[PDB]
């Protein structure tokens, strides 16, 4: 249809550069066939392909390639394309588009032999071009068409062909061959030895990858991996900067290498001069042009240092010296690599230098990283521990904000090697031999810092509570009571699912007790609702299901209370409102249905159908009350028709689970539906009334572990009496910071609502980038909210709240906060 | 040589040229005119923008009141603003080899092409162009962000409804291919794919071509490209300005002697006089500030702003308006100022000398040091505290569809004293201001342009004398504004073959000769010989070596040409040893008989036939005797 119309239109237009171009652009721009008519469209296009101006043919081939993604075409398109290529040799562009289409067809679906990947490959090979027509594209075509696990000859010759672009094409095809294995031969090593020196960019960039990949397969040349590593080394000083990144990364990834040759990278020193005082590829790679290559170098070094247990000691100085790099990223990477290689390493004299860095301006990341390093380093000399302790104390007294990490690093520094600290016990805590030392303050975060070290060390060495002074015992009790994740239990003489079952029991009791007076029903529901709320507050893991069932039972109670209203005992014309609480009952119940459907996280189809049935129930109640109050036959009929349409929509949509909905309101209503359609609304309303009166209570199935969404606005606090001031008409930005717990798709739902004093509410959608995800199902929202308004005489209150939207309407799920705003009028 | 034009815009071209065995794309233009059709993006929702009435489909079948909204009897779409793109499907961009950049305005659309299509080629641009481009793209991303207007009106996009929709919505082009604004990760990837180039740096591509950027002068770093092999020349000129300006003066010298000349980016307002119109600017600004209103000025935070600032710096003291401060509000104001200051080598000679005499080349540094002009990140924050009236405020985006200008102008429109003064000539200020109309704010239109006008175009065309000229069809056809005027359409000999959006052209050129180098050993070995006055030729014999599309010859089947005279044949035969040779004449040839081996030779015009017995030594002797009586080819 559409394809035939397009073909007819193109044939009629027959405009050389106009009609063909416009038709192709429209066809590609609008949409794909999305049907088997792709074959017919392709046949029609091939019919018109016999023309001039090969630009139109190229566009048609591009359209064919795009259509090939639909997976509908298979062998018919392959045969047609082969036939077309067999005789469409005209210029380079046409062959280019044809080769692209053939590649698309080959890798689109077939992925098979038997003229699915072999015939096309042979045809492309035979169609080798003379001047850059397809050469690169046919190379990548045979690259993605892996013959078998037996082709390399042709590429062997092509390596030394004319154009560097074609060389890169061959290299990428080789990469594609390797990534499927294919057990590449050894001769490629010797062939690429010259490729290393190709004296053009974009060639060596991947020749290095080829030499690495072939080398890592097997180290047997005369030394093969060592030779390749030497080649990479001699290349690391490439003229460009793009090459060196791959150079570093690949040698880093390599893992096995001759030890003796490995140190020859680092061999050149002032470092050995310092060592005596106390008693080349990387050498240049570490200090290079821009920080990218430094990052790559440190990563390679950490990788191969991990690999080789030796060679680490040789690299500690080369790491530590490179701390004051001035690039924070290199700083952090150096700290991280030192941590990652920290094992069986000694800092006999490096301690002071690596600790001097601990005093940074704020560099919160750097200082925290240094603490992380210390907690995993190793020292051997007692004076080293003493030194680290004193610099840590200086750190704490100058930056009294990360004591919470100082303590943990000290804890680990103790546990790692306890015996080292035992000689320090008398000295570090003042224990004047024959004087009773005055109790040092219990809460001082230097005394606590030095006590946590001792206590953590004390798990191992049994003798030392003898060294412990008088206070240390009660102080240990106080610590072990306060910070239970820093001091372990010791040997000191001084300190020598009923909930879930009950929930189910209560729910099933409510289910069972339905054959009794509504008066008793109301009280039973009230008792159990306050019960469930109490249990939800008591527990935390059941806080979701408890509150969910609580809201459900509350919904049912509201329906029952509405039904037992005094309104039904007075005639229709005497309705006088001020007693028909059902009016607000309907809105409350509907809102509760929305709340339960959306806010909670884990919801199943069974629960959803329960909720939708209850929403239909609320709709029926609203209809009945409205009809009670209104006598107009036309409005009555309109509302009745809407309600019947709603019922039909429900039953169609949830065709399933209707048998499970036994003896339900909806069940009996649907069973009796046709006569309701026939009857006049005036009696339909009475039928619905009695129907609800005699309706039953559904049994809600309890789900697996769930949670209820919850937002907490932390900033702005809102209790600050100082108003935010700004000139009239302009804007002030309010930082909004919130924590959202157990929400699905926060970025497409949560919205910040600002209620100005004058009664106007502005909705603000935060950006998809405002939502950080520190942990499982616990997102952070950080954003700016823009406030503005004309001049106010005095400060006012602007309310900020977090809303949840659904697919129509919104639900508040957060505590509104107040912000003081003061727009003054313009100055001079 | 095939040239593809993928953007109908007369100023933001995207041209894919094909040359030798390489494909080169020039410019990535983002037609930001299309944005005009959308509603503004307020910084704080205003009641009048919120409550706008809904235009309704007359049939009413589609629910278009939500998508469309009407103000002042006009129609606008309602969604996040959008952008038009070059038609990327004409040719697979992935086969494009190299991208060239003209100027920060012409590289605005770079990320879409550089990332999405799978483009693997390299990009070339000048240092200031790339930096200021990274500034403008940052500004644009920030403006589109910061108030994510999620709505997405898509029903209107349908062609059938578009036909019925009133103007200018009828006038949209390629409504289908429009795409939402890109993001910062794409921007970073694009700017990291770039590589730099200085002026006149001769970048060779595979030995296949040689590209060179030449100073244009339009703005700080704009470059006219020249692509040449050893025997051709394609000069791609986009946005030059030979007037007296701060950027490096235009160099026409190398432009001459060009086979193909692609011309783009002419002026927008041909009749506008830059100097007089800047005078109008200053006079109107002064009058408004004296009246006591407030003056708003939309302008990109670069380019024309700096010339405007020099003029205002010189003119403020004329009226002694030191009291009124200048506020420059934009998220890139400070960075743009500092970057303009650092770039000295690219400015004009006057400013380079002002640098050699240690002093910041531009005077806005002196302004900032004097505190008359204050640059702020955005209206929220310190600016609100430090506001004043009356004042002159340079906003961020001249499209009027978003930025700080929308908020300021919703704030100040109600009044009549205040005035908004347009300067950037790229947008029809009528359509720009349409959404806010009615407006009591006095609207002044003084659009400053510095690009060359048609008279200068004719001058340059005559000075360079190109073999072919290629320009947009808009220039060839006289502007719709004045169909009567003839000076407003380009003129050349031969006539400039034109083009339109999404068009394919074949340059009237043929590849005849190319460059190859001989090697000295073979050069010395060869011995020239002459057949005609001033013409010395020699048969060649060697082996070619080709590297990086570069060919060379080194030592490791020519035929005959020229009649052999029978008299000389017999004379040399006799003096070499042959005897008993008898020659007879015919109508046009000679039959010569040598008794030994019974050799008969008939010599005719362009015809020589030898018949002898079954002989080998005498046969070869005759061969070497007869072949050396002519010139070998």
């Amino acid at each position: 249809p559409s394809k035939s119309a397009a073909l007819h239109i193109d044939l009629c237009k027959a405009t050389s550069p106009a009609d063909a171009l416009q038709y192709l652009l429209q066809f590609a721009r609008k949409p794909v066939e999305a049907e088997s008519v792709e074959g017919v469209v392709r046949i029609l296009l091939e019919h018109y392909y016999k023309e001039n101006d090969p630009s139109v043919r190229l566009k048609i081939a591009s359209l064919l390639g795009l259509l090939s993604k639909t997976a509908g075409f298979s062998p018919d398109c392959i045969m047609d394309d082969a036939i077309n290529i067999l005789q469409n040799e005209k210029s380079h562009q046409v062959l280019a588009q044809l080769l692209d289409t053939l590649l698309a067809i080959g890798t689109k679906l077939p992925e098979n032999q038997a003229i699915q990947m072999r015939l096309v490959d042979v045809a492309c090979k035979h169609l080798t071009d003379t001047s850059h027509g397809v050469r690169n594209k046919c190379l990548q075509l045979l690259g993605n068409l892996g013959s078998l696990e037996k082709v390399q000859k042709i590429i062997g010759d092509y390596f030394s062909d004319q154009d560097p672009r074609v060389r890169t094409a061959a290299i990428k095809a080789m990469l594609q061959l390797h990534e499927r294995g294919l057990k590449l031969h050894q001769t490629i090593y010797n062939q690429a030895c010259k490729l290393l020196s190709d004296d053009y960019e974009q060639v060596r960039s991947a020749a290095v990858q080829l030499i690495w990949v072939v080398s890592q397969l097997y180290p047997e040349s005369i030394r093969l991996v060592d030779d390749a590593f030497g080649k990479i080394c001699h290349m690391v000083s490439d003229g460009s900067w793009v090459v060196r990144v791959q150079a570093a990364k690949l040698l880093g990834s390599m893992e096995q290498v001759s030890s003796h040759f490995l140190e020859q990278t680092l061999d050149k020193t002032a470092h050995e001069r310092a060592k005596e005082l106390y008693s080349g590829a990387f050498v240049h790679g570490l200090e290079d042009e821009m920080y990218e290559v430094r990052i790559a170098a440190v990563e390679a070094l950490c990788m191969l240092a991990q690999s080789s247990p030796s060679f680490a000691e040789k690299c500690l100085d080369f790491l530590v010296d490179m701390f004051n790099d001035e690039i924070e990223e290199v700083r952090l990477q150096s700290i991280h690599t030192m941590r990652k290689i920290s094992n069986n390493i000694t800092l006999r004299e490096d301690q002071l230098d690596t600790v001097l860095a601990v005093l940074e301006d704020s560099s919160r990341d750097i200082r925290e990283a240094l603490h992380e390093l210390l907690c995993c380093t190793n020292v051997s000399t007692k004076e080293g521990i003493h030194l680290a302790l004193v610099e840590l104390l200086k750190n704490l007294t100058k930056y009294p904000t990360d004591r919470d990490s100082i303590w943990k690093c000290l804890k680990f520094l103790g546990s790692r090697h306890p015996t080292l600290v035992l000689p320090l016990v008398p000295e570090l805590l003042s224990t004047h031999p024959f004087f009773d030392t005055a109790e040092p303050d219990m809460d001082d975060p230097a005394y606590i810092a030095v006590l946590v070290l001792i206590f953590n060390a004390a798990k191992t060495c049994p003798t030392m509570p003898a060294l412990f002074s008088d206070h240390t015992f009660r102080h240990y009790a106080y610590l072990r009571d306060s910070l239970s994740h820093l001091v372990p239990a010791l040997r000191l003489p001084g300190r020598k699912d009923p909930s879930q079952q009950f929930l189910q029991q209560s729910l099933e009791r409510v289910y069972s007790l339905q054959h009794l007076d509504p008066q008793g029903a109301q009280e039973l529901l009230e008792f159990t609702i306050r019960d469930l709320q109490r249990l939800g507050e008591l527990q935390s893991e059941l806080a979701g299901v408890a509150d969910f069932s609580a809201t459900y039972l509350r919904c049912q109670l509201l329906l029952i209370k509405a039904l037992q209203e005094k309104l039904w005992n007075v005639a229709a014309p005497l309705y006088l409102k001020q007693s028909d609480l059902a009016s607000a009952a309907a809105k409350q119940i509907m809102e509760e249905t929305y709340k339960m459907e959306f806010m909670y996280s884990g919801v199943e189809n069974k629960q959803v159908v329960i909720i939708h049935h209850m929403r239909l129930q609320a709709k029926a109640l609203q209809l009945i009350v409205t009809a009670r109050t209104t006598r107009g036959l036309d409005p009555l009929f309109g509302m009745c028709e809407k309600f019947l349409q709603e019922v039909d929509f429900f039953q169609r949509y949830f065709i399933a689970d209707l048998p499970h909905l036994q003896d339900s309101f909806v069940d009996k209503l649907l069973d009796l539906m046709p006569r309701l359609m026939t009857s006049k609304p005036a009696e339909v309303v009475k039928i619905l009334q009695t129907m609800l009166r005699q309706s039953a209570f559904l049994h809600l199935p309890l789900p697996e572990q769930i949670h209820k969404a919850s937002a907490t606005i932390i900033e702005p606090a809102g209790e600050s009496d100082n108003p935010l001031r700004f000139t009239s008409g302009l804007v002030v930005a309010l930082d909004v910071d919130a924590t959202l717990e157990h929400v699905q798709d926060p970025q497409n739902t949560v919205k910040v609502q600002v209620l100005y004093p004058d009664g106007q509410a502005q909705m603000i959608h935060p950006k998809p980038a405002d939502f950080r995800n520190p942990g499982p199902g616990r997102h952070r929202l950080i954003t700016q909210v823009y406030l503005s308004h004309t001049a106010w005489t005095e400060a006012c209150q602007v309310e900020v709240r977090l809303l949840l939207a659904y697919n129509e309407g919104t639900i508040p799920f957060s505590k509104p906060v107040k912000v003081y705003i003061m727009p003054k009028p313009a100055r001079r | 040589m095939k040239l593809y034009c993928l953007s109908g815009h007369p100023t933001l071209p995207c041209n894919v040229l094909k040359f030798k065995s390489t494909t080169i794309m020039l410019d990535c233009g983002l037609d930001m005119t299309s944005t005009l059709n959308f509603l503004p993006l307020p910084l704080v929702q205003s009641p009048r923008l919120s409550n706008l009435p809904g235009w309704s489909l007359k049939d009413g079948n589609a629910f278009l009141d939500k998508e469309l909204k009407e103000c002042s009897g006009h129609v606008f779409v309602d969604s996040v603003p959008e952008f038009c793109l070059p038609e990327t499907e004409l040719i697979d961009l992935s086969t494009v080899d190299v991208i060239l950049i003209s100027n920060y305005h012409c590289m605005m659309a770079l990320p879409y092409i550089t990332e999405h299509t799978g483009f693997t080629g390299t990009v070339y641009a000048t240092e200031p162009t790339v930096q200021i481009g990274r500034l403008l793209m940052e500004e644009l991303v920030n403006f589109i962000e910061r108030v994510p207007k999620a709505q997405s009106a898509s029903l209107w996009k349908n062609k059938d409804i578009q036909r019925l929709l009133p103007s200018p919505l009828k006038d949209a082009v390629e409504v289908s291919t429009w795409r939402r604004c890109y993001t910062m990760q794409e921007v970073n990837s694009a700017l990291s794919k770039i590589q730099l180039v200085g002026y006149s740096q001769k970048i060779e591509l595979f030995g296949a071509v040689q590209v060179t950027p030449l100073s244009s002068g339009y703005a700080l770093g704009s470059s006219n490209w020249i692509i040449q092999s050893h025997y051709e020349k394609v000069s791609y000129v986009s946005g030059s300005s030979l007037l007296t300006t701060h950027p490096q003066p235009m160099d026409q010298a190398s432009l001459k002697n060009s086979d193909v000349l692609v011309l783009t980016g002419l002026t927008q307002i041909p009749t506008a006089n830059p100097d007089g119109m800047v005078g109008e600017f200053c006079s109107n600004l002064a009058l408004t500030v004296r009246n006591g209103g407030n003056v708003l000025v939309p302008c990109y935070p670069s380019g024309v702003i700096y010339d405007l600032l020099e003029c205002l710096y010189q003119y403020i003291d004329s009226a002694g308006l030191s009291s009124v401060p200048l506020y420059f509000i934009s998220p890139v104001a400070n960075s743009s100022l500092e970057f303009s200051q650092i770039f000295a080598e690219w400015l004009c000679h006057n400013k380079q000398s002002k640098v050699y005499l240690p002093e910041p080349p531009f005077p806005h540094a002196e302004l900032i040091q004097t505190n008359k002009l204050k640059h702020y990140p955005s209206i929220h924050g310190d600016f609100s505290n430090d506001f004043r009236q009356p004042c002159v405020v340079f906003t961020g985006h001249p499209s009027l569809r978003f930025g700080d200008v929308v908020h300021f102008m919703e704030l100040w429109g109600k009044s009549s004293l205040n005035t908004v003064i347009f300067t950037e000539p790229d947008f029809s200020y009528l359509e720009a201001l349409a959404p806010y109309q009615p407006l009591a704010m006095k609207c002044i239109y003084c659009p400053i342009d510095t690009r060359l006008n048609f008279i200068q175009v004719s001058k340059l065309l005559k000075e360079v004398q190109p073999l072919h000229v290629v320009c947009p069809e808009q220039y060839t056809q006289p502007p719709p504004a004045q169909s009567h005027r003839m000076d407003l359409m380009i003129d050349c000999q031969p006539p400039a073959m034109s083009y339109r959006r999404a068009e394919v052209l074949a340059l009237p050129f043929k590849r005849r000769y190319e460059k190859i180098e001989i090697m000295p050993e073979l050069a010395d070995s060869l011995v020239p010989m002459e057949i005609k006055p001033g013409i010395s030729l020699a048969t060649v014999s060697a082996v070619l070596h080709t590297k990086d599309n570069k060919h060379l010859l080194q030592p490791p089947k020519p035929l005959l040409s020229g009649s052999i005279p029978v008299e000389q044949f017999v004379q040399t035969l006799e003096k070499h040893g042959f005897s008993d040779i008898k020659v007879e004449d015919t109508a046009k040839g000679h039959i010569v008989l040598l008794q030994e081996a019974e050799t008969l030779i008939q010599i005719e015009e362009d015809s020589t036939h030898i018949i002898c017995d079954n002989d080998e030594m005498l046969r070869v002797r005759l061969r070497d005797l007869v072949l050396k009586f002519l010139q070998k080819f």
